[PDB]
């Protein structure tokens, strides 16, 4: 667990390690915008 | 000339906006890193087994020595914390570099400076950025050096005494011990550089390792390469990328290796047993239990006429019997007791098994490294019940996919590079293809 | 509850590229 | 004349009550008060040419005599067989579940 | 006009009938001596006790076997993953009582084939081609080192490894899905896929462009000497085959790009087959296919079985046979 | 067919008294037993020793009987072998021996019962499968 | 078997220096195209 | 004999091998 | 100097008996008031033969040399049990327990395999009368028992055994079971053997003693399916004494 001061963001934590997932569609929706050029 | 979905191909010129690529690159790295570690810290339970609970991050941190102490025992969980946190704040600064670098900052370097511009050609050039990163890596080496010597050592499961933090002041020089597992054979009972089996080679070996990337980048930055070199190697960033594919295989490959057999840098009290372990321990576990009963363990004939416990070794080793025989290089703190000259003693298995040996036989047979995809525990034929795949599973699977990949990705970009460099990656020119040429074979 | 982090996370990258497309911005 | 001599076995007493002279050791806990303690005792001291012979068995306490005093109508004796008595068998015959 | 560019010029000459080239070098060694010592082994090894419990397990056609049951049997049990190479055994009859021979097939075939696939790059580079066949062949070249390297190092033994034979490859196979699963594994459900897919598109592209040969021929004759070696113009009506496919389906569904299309059909099944390769080389370390083994039960905890308990049932009867006389404790770790 | 009171009752003592435990209780003993007891127990076998089942008949043959909620709940603070003749917490999980044993260390009173109650039931949910091993997956 | 293992090891050692001399005698010039 | 036999089938193959790539209908452009 | 394992492991020396030196031409006097064990006694075996058989009248065939084809797994070690003085001072050993059996597969010419369980499984071996002191010129005869080679569970490759298998041929449901008996049913043999120990170093100090062995027994019969080699098996041996 968490140290008790922060165990508000504990479900944050339980979140974030998906994150750079998030950059690899990211980039997807940007060329779907541009228009795969 | 590139599709969108070879776009980043565009950057091959563009050493600008290739180091924003790059170096957002390594925020996401720092930023895996930082987040992982602080999801299995808030999942950590501090009562089981860490590889009961999926971890692969805090594993890594014990084994520095931090927040362990005898057997492995977790006592203090803030040196996790703090670790994934300064990963992850620095994430944000990697990351700001990384996108000012490709959106907004120079597009190329080399008008900019001539320090930071380069030319994929300049051979010059290219060495010493190979010089300064080698510098870097070597000081990278003599940080774990450091640790083990200077501020609070490593953790030793070869400790007597179960295992516990131990300072390394007598690292081994010896080169013949150093580079002698450089040249051991790969094959069983050797392992190349896989069986190293003690702490001062492991620190010895980083420092030695070290030195040697110091020097020798400080070689490349005062040289040239040399006409072999020259005229053996092609000089573009497509090649010097699938060389460095090529390596990373390499290293994806014996790491997995690493993973899957050695038990001194990846502590079975934090991994969870080998799988030649595990196996040894199901040997010893029975032993134990019929040894109990009455049974003479070592008089017993098995159904084929082999020893039913023990037997042995090609060699003439006394070693554990069944299908395990073929683990018997085997070598673990909980095992080495009951060995004398001439592999495992009669004697020391009938006097001296102690509880703690037979508990940990218990555990370790009870958790070998077997499961579902979807982490029931235990060989394929197993009910559900148990929800348990094994660290060492889990990293030597995915690192031999991954060093699979990238020498597939050395095939790709080699092929591509030599075809660039001659001029024919495009496709064959129809007023002169070579075969037209050529005479014929019959 | 932790679908209200990974919703306010998840819009924040449609919501880069939405901004510079009706900006005109560099895409 | 060539006959299997588990098989012959199965058709003695062998076959219904527990062979202090043959039987694996795990049968000993189908009775209670026998498994582990007094079924090391008795497999290590058989063989036996009596039912009767387990209580003569040196160092045995008095409720180690009783409980297989209660237990002698579940016990039979039959003659060795090698084949059930080789290869340690009656400590570990090859059956787990 | 030196000796040593002289010696150069003829391993690197694209006027040999056979390229040899510097992985020609390697390769044609070892594969006459993986060749030479597999045809003899089969024909006439004697009886090899591969899982080192003095139970040697007969190979040969002199020794009593057919082409279909016979093979190269896997190194002992005993040897493990140590290196048996002929000098390391006492005599050549311990080397064959031990299964030296297949040792030696394996690894001189793995180099052998390795050094095949780079032949692949070197002479595309002579002729001035493009460079990618060779990582084509890697797909089926991952599958031999998953079977014959990767799966024995992570079973701890190459009496694990697939028998050089015909029906060795399918007790292989049986034993392989009582400890693994295999069939429950999405990399090999892809590796299904691949191969499914591979025969698919081989019999779809193959008919397409048969059913759009143009006439160039009489009805007495093979419409294959409608087409003549080195011709400039295309034998086929592509966009006739465009219009029959993309009508047999939807427009859009149908290639009208040759280009697209071919690269399509190479990367289809290589890729797939890239993945039943990873498949054996993940099981090799035991991350099993999926476990649904008694996933449903009823209100009141029955287990209401499902066709993945009856698969199980099935991988119970190959556990509990194979080997019979190998397992002296209760669990089979490897 | 459900989970009723008459299958939730359990024997407490030798005595032949019962108790009749709650659905939450059997979930929650279940859980439990999964975390502390199933690598080695799954379905009722005993992994490293597979003489010992955890079959009602095996346990109500035990010495102190362990066919109860009682008998069970002492077993897990002091094992014994089977003929009660040693004491076995350096080798078995027990809270006597929950510094060797971790996962020991947080279990309540009442985790024991719910434990103790999934043991006694479960065999009369699954038959011959509770212990019978891979012979009736 | 002790001559044998050295004639394997002259053989092997002789067909592996062939190959990585092969390769550095200026490969990358021995193609159609362009040759440096 | 059945060990005779499938050896002679094997070596025919091998022979066929020998033809049909060095005694092969040479390719002719055009 | 002893070595360790990490010096012995891989070079064939774990098979190996411990040697006297040469000069251990000692004795070593036995007190009848006391009474003394064997705490190590290893034997370790160097040749084996087997007899032929002659076919024809009576010949009587020879012993013919053989090759193992098993490795550096023959030897038999940690051997122990009591040595007692007899009424007539002559010493007799009685095996207790020990790493008393391996299995050895040895090629004769032609390359007819033959598997034989090397034993010396309940080994009493006496001396001569008045013994009072184990010397360069003391022998030890004595006999042991030679079980089958498998034991009771092992399955042949069609699935027969004794303890567990198929009964029958099952692949020819329809056949004839007269001819198959033999291989249908299986037993097991409990033969004996016998061998002769000769002292010809002794450590007066320390009480280890080591010289030449040699064995005849039983090989290997299948559980009956064929008649059984004859097998003399020749070495070298080691003992430690002690005052029990
Ligand atoms: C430049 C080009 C280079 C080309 C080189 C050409 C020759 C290469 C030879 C490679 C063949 C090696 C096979 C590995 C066999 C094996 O036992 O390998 C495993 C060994 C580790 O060996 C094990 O190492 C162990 C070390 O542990 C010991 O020590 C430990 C210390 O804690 C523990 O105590 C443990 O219990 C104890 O046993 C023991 O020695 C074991 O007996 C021994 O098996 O790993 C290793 O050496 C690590 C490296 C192995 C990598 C091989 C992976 C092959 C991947 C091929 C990729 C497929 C290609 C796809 C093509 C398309
Ligand atoms: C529409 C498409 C949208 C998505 C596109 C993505 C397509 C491919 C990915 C498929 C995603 C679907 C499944 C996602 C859910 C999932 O997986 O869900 C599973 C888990 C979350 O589930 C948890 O899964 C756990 C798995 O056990 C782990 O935890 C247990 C309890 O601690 C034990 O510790 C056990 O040992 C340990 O393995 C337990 O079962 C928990 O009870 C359960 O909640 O997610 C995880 O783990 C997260 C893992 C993601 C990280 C990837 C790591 C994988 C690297 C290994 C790959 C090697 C390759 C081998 C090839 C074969
Ligand atoms: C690790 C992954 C990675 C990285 C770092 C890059 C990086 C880059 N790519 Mg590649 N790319 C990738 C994956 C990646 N790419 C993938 C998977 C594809 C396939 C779809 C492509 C396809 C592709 C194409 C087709 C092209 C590029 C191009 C580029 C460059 C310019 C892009 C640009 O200006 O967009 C502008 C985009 C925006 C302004 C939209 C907003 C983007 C921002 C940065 C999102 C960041 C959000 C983040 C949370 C910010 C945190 C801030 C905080 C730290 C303060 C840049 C260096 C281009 C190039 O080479 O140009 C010469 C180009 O043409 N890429
Ligand atoms: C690359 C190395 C690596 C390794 C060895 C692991 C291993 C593990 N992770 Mg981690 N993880 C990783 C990368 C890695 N992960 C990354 C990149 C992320 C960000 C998404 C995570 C996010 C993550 C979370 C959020 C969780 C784990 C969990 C786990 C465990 C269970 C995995 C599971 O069931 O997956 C199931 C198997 C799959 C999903 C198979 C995917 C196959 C892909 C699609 C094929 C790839 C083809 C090519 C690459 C296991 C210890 C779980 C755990 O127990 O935590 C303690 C958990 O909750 N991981
Ligand atoms: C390897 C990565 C890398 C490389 C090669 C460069 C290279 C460059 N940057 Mg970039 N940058 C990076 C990372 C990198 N940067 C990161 C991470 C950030 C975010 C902080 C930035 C943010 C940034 C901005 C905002 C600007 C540049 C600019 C420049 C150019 C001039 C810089 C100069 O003269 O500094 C001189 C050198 C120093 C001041 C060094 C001071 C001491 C440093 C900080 C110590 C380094 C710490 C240590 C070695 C490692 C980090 C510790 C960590 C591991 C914990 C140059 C091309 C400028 C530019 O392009 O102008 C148009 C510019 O405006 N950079
Ligand atoms: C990231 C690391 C790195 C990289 C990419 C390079 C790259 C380069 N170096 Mg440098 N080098 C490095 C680190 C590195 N170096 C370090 C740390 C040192 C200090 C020891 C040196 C010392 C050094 C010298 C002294 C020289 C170079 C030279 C060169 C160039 C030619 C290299 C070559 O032909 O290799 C191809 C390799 C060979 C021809 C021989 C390989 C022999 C190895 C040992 C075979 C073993 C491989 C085996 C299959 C795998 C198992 C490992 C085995 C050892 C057990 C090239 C630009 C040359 C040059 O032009 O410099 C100006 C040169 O003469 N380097
Ligand atoms: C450090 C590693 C590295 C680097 C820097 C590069 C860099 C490059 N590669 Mg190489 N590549 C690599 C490794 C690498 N590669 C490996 C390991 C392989 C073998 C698989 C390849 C195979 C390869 C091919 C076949 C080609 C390149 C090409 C290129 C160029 C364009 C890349 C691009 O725009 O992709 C854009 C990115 C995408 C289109 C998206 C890729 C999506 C991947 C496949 C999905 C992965 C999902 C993952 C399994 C997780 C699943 C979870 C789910 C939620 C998605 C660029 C120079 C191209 C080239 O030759 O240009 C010169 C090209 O055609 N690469
Ligand atoms: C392996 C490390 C085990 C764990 C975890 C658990 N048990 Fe166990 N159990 C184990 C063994 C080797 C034995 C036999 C002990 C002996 O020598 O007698 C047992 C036995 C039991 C019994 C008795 C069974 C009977 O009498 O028939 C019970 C009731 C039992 N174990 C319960 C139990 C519980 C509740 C556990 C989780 C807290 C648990 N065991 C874990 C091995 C292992
Ligand atoms: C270029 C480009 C790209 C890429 C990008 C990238 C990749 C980036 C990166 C970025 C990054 C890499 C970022 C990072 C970030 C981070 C951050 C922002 C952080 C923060 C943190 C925090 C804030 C924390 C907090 C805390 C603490 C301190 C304690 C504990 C708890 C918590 C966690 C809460 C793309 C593909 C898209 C597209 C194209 C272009
Ligand atoms: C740390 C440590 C250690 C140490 C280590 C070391 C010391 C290492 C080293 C290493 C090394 C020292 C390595 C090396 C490498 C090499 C390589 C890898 C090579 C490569 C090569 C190549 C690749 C080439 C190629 C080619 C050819 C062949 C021909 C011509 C052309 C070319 C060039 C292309 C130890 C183990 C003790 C312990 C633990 C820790
Ligand atoms: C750490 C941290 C942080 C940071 C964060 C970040 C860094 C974020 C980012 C984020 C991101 C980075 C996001 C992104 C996302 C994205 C998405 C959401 C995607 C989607 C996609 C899709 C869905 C796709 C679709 C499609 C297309 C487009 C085309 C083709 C087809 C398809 C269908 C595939 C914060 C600040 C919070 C604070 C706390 C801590
Ligand atoms: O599957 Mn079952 O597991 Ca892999 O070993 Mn244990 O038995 Mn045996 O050697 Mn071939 O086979
Ligand atoms: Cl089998
Ligand atoms: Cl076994
Ligand atoms: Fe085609």
């Amino acid at each position: 667990k968490l140290p008790e001061a922060y165990a508000i963001f504990d479900p944050l934590v339980d979140v974030l390690p998906v994150i750079p997932v998030l950059f690899l569609a990211l980039a997807f929706v940007w060329q779907a915008a541009v228009g795969f050029r | 000339g590139f599709a969108w979905w070879a776009g980043n191909a565009r950057l091959i010129n563009l050493s600008g906006k290739l180091l924003g690529a790059h170096v957002a690159h390594a925020g996401l790295i720092v930023f895996w890193a930082g987040a992982m570690t602080l999801f299995e810290l808030a999942h950590f339970i501090p009562e089981k087994p860490m590889y009961e609970q999926g971890l692969i991050l805090i594993p890594h941190i014990a084994t520095l020595g931090w927040g362990v102490g005898p057997g492995g025992e977790v006592v203090d969980t803030f040196p996790f914390f703090v670790v994934g946190v300064v990963h992850l704040i620095s994430s944000a600064v990697l990351g700001f570099g990384g996108v000012y670098h490709a959106i907004r900052g120079p597009e190329t370097l080399e008008e900019y400076s001539s320090f930071f511009g380069y030319d994929w050609k300049d051979k010059n050039k290219m060495t010493t950025i190979l010089g300064f990163h080698l510098i870097v890596l070597g000081i990278g080496a003599l940080l774990l050096v450091a640790k083990a010597m200077f501020f609070g050592g490593l953790y030793d499961t070869w400790a007597p005494g179960g295992g516990d933090v131990r300072v390394i002041t007598n690292p081994t020089l010896d080169p013949r011990v150093i580079f002698g597992y450089l040249l051991k054979s790969p094959f069983g009972g050797e392992g190349w550089i896989v069986s190293v089996n003690n702490l001062e080679d492991v620190v010895g070996g980083h420092i030695w390792i070290g030195l040697i990337c110091i020097a020798g980048g400080i070689w490349h930055i005062l040289t040239t390469p040399f006409g072999w070199a020259r005229r053996a190697f092609i000089w573009s960033g497509e090649a010097y990328l699938s060389y460095s594919l090529g390596a990373l295989s390499m290293m994806g490959f014996i790491a997995t290796c690493f993973v899957w057999f050695n038990n001194t840098v990846y502590p079975s009290e934090f991994y969870g047993p080998t799988g030649p372990e595990a196996s040894q321990a199901q040997a010893m576990t029975f032993l134990i239990r019929d040894q109990k009963l009455g049974a003479n363990v070592g008089s017993a004939q098995g159904p084929t006429g082999l020893g039913k416990y023990l037997m042995r070794s090609p060699t003439g080793e006394i070693i554990f019997g069944g299908e395990t025989m073929r683990f018997w290089d085997f070598r673990g703190p909980w095992l080495e007791p009951l060995r004398g000259p001439n592999g495992l003693d009669l004697n020391k298995i009938k006097n001296d098994i102690q509880p703690w040996q037979e508990r940990r036989a218990a555990e370790y047979m009870t958790h070998a490294p077997l499961g579902s995809l979807n982490s029931v525990g235990g060989v394929a034929t197993e009910i559900n019940s148990v929800n348990f795949v094994s660290p060492r599973s889990w990293l030597a699977t995915s690192h031999f996919v991954l060093a699979f990949f990238f020498l597939v990705g050395h095939l790709w970009h080699a092929g591509r590079a030599r075809a660039a460099a001659a001029g024919f990656e495009k496709g064959i020119d129809r007023e002169s293809e070579p075969v037209l040429s050529m005479p014929s074979l019959d | 509850a932790q679908l209200t982090m990974i919703a306010m996370i998840g819009i924040a990258g449609p919501m880069i590229i939405f901004l510079l497309a009706v900006r005109r911005g560099n895409l | 004349e060539l006959v299997n001599v588990v098989d012959e076995k199965l058709g003695t007493a062998y076959g219904e009550k527990i062979d202090l002279n043959n039987t694996n050791i795990a049968a000993f806990i189908q009775y209670r008060g026998l498994y582990p303690t007094l079924a090391k005792l008795i497999v290590k001291n058989a063989p036996y040419e009596s039912v009767e012979d387990v209580l003569n068995i040196p160092g045995l306490t008095e409720r180690q005599k009783q409980i297989l005093r209660e237990n002698l109508e579940h016990f039979t004796v039959t003659e060795v067989e090698t084949a059930l008595v080789e290869g340690g068998d009656r400590y570990n015959n090859g059956l787990y579940k | 006009a030196n000796l040593w560019e002289r010696f150069c010029n003829w391993v690197t000459s694209t006027d040999n009938r056979l390229y040899v080239g510097w992985f020609g070098v390697i390769m044609i060694p070892t594969l006459l001596a993986a060749t030479i010592c597999f045809v003899i082994a089969f024909i006439a090894a004697p009886p090899v006790d591969i899982d080192g419990i003095r139970e040697p397990v007969s190979g040969s056609l002199l020794y009593g076997n057919n082409i279909i049951t016979g093979a190269v049997v896997p190194s002992s049990n005993a040897i493990g993953l140590h290196f048996y190479p002929i000098w390391e055994a006492a005599s050549l009859d311990e080397w064959l009582y031990n299964g030296g021979p297949y040792q030696l097939i394996i690894f001189h075939f793995l180099l052998g084939a390795s050094c095949y696939m780079g032949r692949q790059w070197e002479l595309s580079y002579r002729l001035g081609m493009r460079p990618w066949i060779c990582v084509a062949y890697s797909a089926p070249l991952a599958s031999a080192f998953a079977v014959f390297l990767i799966y024995p190092i992570g079973q701890g033994s190459f009496s694990d490894g697939m028998p050089l034979g015909i029906s060795g490859t399918f007790n292989f196979m049986i034993v392989f899905q009582a400890e693994h699963n295999i069939l429950m594994h999405p990399f090999h459900q892809l590796g299904v896929a691949g191969v499914f897919g591979g025969a698919l598109f081989c019999a779809m592209h193959g008919s397409l462009v048969t059913s759009s040969l143009i006439r160039e021929t009489t009805e007495t004759e093979s419409a294959n000497y409608g087409y003549k070696f080195g011709q400039e113009e295309e034998t086929y009506n592509i966009v006739a085959a465009h219009g029959y496919f993309g009508r047999l389906i939807f427009q859009y569904a149908s290639f009208n790009n040759s280009r697209s299309l071919h690269f399509f059909l190479a990367a289809w099944p290589v890729v797939g087959v890239w993945f039943t390769a990873l498949g054996i080389s993940t099981m090799a370390f035991n991350l099993n296919g999926f476990n649904f083994n008694h996933s449903v039960i009823d209100a009141k905890g029955n287990v209401i079985n499902t066709w993945a308990d009856i698969i199980n049932r099935a991988n119970l009867g190959m556990e509990v046979m194979h080997e019979r006389n190998a397992h002296n404790f209760p669990l089979d770790l490897a | 067919a459900e989970l009723t009171p008459e299958v939730l009752t359990v024997p407490l003592n030798s005595e032949g008294k019962t108790i009749t435990l709650t659905e939450k209780q059997y979930l929650e003993g279940k859980r439990l037993f999964q975390y502390a007891c199933a690598s080695c127990h799954v379905g009722g076998i005993t992994k490293t020793n597979p003489s010992l089942d955890l079959r009602t008949e095996t346990l109500a043959l035990a010495t102190p009987p362990r066919d109860n909620i009682e008998g069970l709940v002492d077993y897990m603070k002091n094992p014994t072998t089977y003929d009660g003749e040693q004491e076995i917490a350096e080798v078995h999980p027990s809270l006597r021996s929950a510094d060797i044993f971790p996962k020991m260390r947080n279990l309540t009173e009442k985790d024991l019962v719910a434990i103790a109650g999934h043991i006694l039931v479960e065999p009369k949910i699954l038959g011959d499968k509770w212990g019978g091993g891979k012979v009736y997956y | 078997m002790e001559t044998l293992k050295i004639t394997v090891y002259i053989v092997v050692t002789f067909f592996v220096l062939l190959f990585v001399f092969g390769f550095l005698s200026g490969d990358p010039a021995r193609n159609p195209k362009r040759k440096d | 004999m059945e060990t005779i036999t499938y050896v002679f089938i094997f070596a025919c193959i091998i022979a066929l091998f020998f033809f049909a790539i060095f005694f092969r209908e040479p390719p002719r452009i055009t | 100097q002893t070595l360790t394992y990490d010096d012995i492991v891989g070079t064939g020396l774990a098979n190996k008996c411990p040697t006297l030196d040469d000069t251990a031409r000692g004795a070593y006097p036995i007190d009848s008031s006391q009474t003394y064990r064997i705490a190590r006694l290893c034997l370790q075996p160097t040749t084996f033969l087997v007899k032929e058989e002659p076919k024809n009248k009576r010949q009587e065939a020879e012993f013919v040399p053989t090759k193992l084809v098993t490795r550096e797994t023959t030897s038999l070690d940690q051997i122990q049990g009591e040595l007692k003085v007899n009424s007539d001072g002559s010493l007799t050993f009685v095996e207790e327990d020990g790493i008393d059996f391996q299995p050895v597969t040895v090629q004769m010419a032609g390359g007819e395999r033959i598997p034989l369980l090397f034993t010396v499984k309940n080994l009493v071996a006496s001396t001569q009368p008045n013994v009072t002191s184990i010397t360069t010129s003391t022998d030890f005869k004595g006999e042991f028992n030679v079980p089958s080679y498998r034991t009771a569970n092992f399955l042949d490759p069609k699935g027969r055994g004794l303890a567990s298998g198929y009964d029958s041929a099952i692949a020819l449901p329809q056949a004839k079971e007269e001819e198959l008996a033999r291989a249908n049913v299986k037993r097991f043999s409990l033969t004996k053997g016998q061998i002769s120990l000769n002292v010809a170093k002794v450590d007066g100090r320390t009480g280890e003693i080591a010289g030449t062995f040699e064995s005849e027994q039983l090989s290997d019969d299948d559980m009956g399916a064929h008649e059984p080699h004859e097998v003399k098996i020749q070495g070298v041996f080691y003992a430690s004494i002690e005052p029990a």
